[PDB]
C-alpha cells in the first residue's frame, strides 16, 4: 500500500491502519515468543533421566 | 430567434465547461486504477472498464 500514498492515491487513514496492523502483528508475535521462552525454562535441554 | 441563438451560445459555452470538469476526473480515477493494478490489488478488467469510461 505505501507506493499508493506515496503518489496521493490512497487516504491517510488507510495508511495509518495498514502501519498500525504490522505494529501489532510484531507485538503479537512477541508476545509468543515469550511464552514460549517461559516454557523453555523448565527444560533447559536436558535429557530426560 | 436572435434571442434564441445568443442564449443557445452561452448554453454550449456552459456545457463545455462540464464537460471538461468531467474529464479530468475520470482521468484521474483512471490512473489510480492503473497505479493499483500495477501494485497488484485488481485485475485487467478493471483497468478496461476504466479505459473505455476515459
Amino acid at each position: 500500500r505505501v507506493p499508493l500514498g506515496n503518489a496521493n492515491l490512497i487516504g491517510r487513514e488507510e495508511l495509518q491502519h495498514a502501519r498500525d496492523a504490522v505494529t501489532s502483528a510484531q507485538a503479537q508475535l512477541d508476545v509468543a515468543i515469550q511464552q514460549y521462552n517461559a516454557n523453555q525454562a523448565m527444560i533447559l535441554g536436558t535429557k530426560l533421566e | 430567434n436572435t434571442a434564441t441563438a445568443y442564449f443557445n451560445v452561452l448554453n454550449a459555452i456552459d456545457v463545455l465547461s462540464y464537460t471538461q470538469a468531467q474529464k479530468e476526473a475520470i482521468y484521474r480515477q483512471l490512473d489510480q486504477t492503473t497505479q493499483r493494478f500495477n501494485v497488484g490489488l485488481v485485475a485487467i478488467t478493471d483497468v478496461q472498464n476504466a479505459r473505455a469510461q476515459y
